[PDB]
C-alpha cells in the first residue's frame, strides 16, 4: 500500500545511491587494476 | 489496490537500479581490460627490442 511504497521507493532511492556508488567503486578499481596491469606488464617485461 | 500498485512500480525500480550498478561495474571492468591490453602491448614492444637483440 501507501506504506509499502514509500519503503519501495526508498529502496529504489537506495538502490538508485548504491549504483553511483557502485560505478564510482568500480571506476576506482579499473583504475586500480590498471595499476595491476602495470605490475603485470613489469612482470611480462 | 491503487497504493499496492505503485509499491511494485517502484520495487521495480530498485531492481532497474540495481541492474544499471551491475552494467556500470561491467562496463568499468571492461575498461580495465582494456587498459590492460595496453600494458600488454607495451610489454610486447619491450620483448620485441629484445627479440630484435
Amino acid at each position: 500500500d501507501e506504506l509499502n511504497k514509500m519503503q519501495a521507493f526508498i529502496r529504489k532511492e537506495a538502490e538508485e545511491k548504491a549504483k553511483e556508488i557502485q560505478l564510482k567503486a568500480d571506476q576506482e578499481y579499473e583504475i586500480e587494476k590498471t595499476n595491476i596491469v602495470r605490475n603485470e606488464t613489469n612482470n611480462i617485461d | 489496490n491503487g497504493i499496492a500498485t505503485l509499491l511494485q512500480a517502484e520495487k521495480e525500480a530498485h531492481e532497474i537500479v540495481s541492474k544499471a550498478r551491475k552494467y556500470r561495474q561491467d562496463k568499468l571492468k571492461q575498461a580495465k581490460t582494456d587498459a590492460a591490453k595496453e600494458i600488454d602491448s607495451y610489454k610486447i614492444q619491450k620483448d620485441k627490442e629484445l627479440k630484435e637483440f
